[PDB]
């Protein structure tokens, strides 16, 4: 969709929350908590 | 092996790098597409080929 500033990206595997787009899911994960950005 | 019901080319083939199957590729095929905003297409408009 396009270029993703602030949070991250982990390797892990989580269910879908609030959906960024093109198969991409952010949370509010513990993995300093703070934003992950995950596939 | 299902029966001798042929499931060949109506399963994902693992040869292509994409998982659609080969009667899936002829559908996408035919379906010609507009090539729309799903890629970026900044670049190639910048890009003016
Ligand atoms: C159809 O499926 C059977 C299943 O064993 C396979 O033996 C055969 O080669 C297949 N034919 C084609 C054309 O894919």
């Amino acid at each position: 969709a396009g270029c993703l500033i602030g949070a991250e990206y982990v390797n892990n595997s989580y269910e879908c929350d609030i959906p960024i787009g093109a198969g991409i899911c952010a949370s509010y994960q513990t993995q300093s908590q703070s934003i992950i950005a995950y596939t | 092996y299902f029966g001798g019901f042929n499931f060949s080319q109506i399963l994902p083939d693992p040869s292509k790098p994409s998982k659609r199957s080969f009667i899936e590729d002829l559908l996408f095929n035919k379906v010609t597409l507009a090539d729309a905003g799903f890629i970026k297409q900044y670049g190639d408009c910048l890009g003016d080929i």
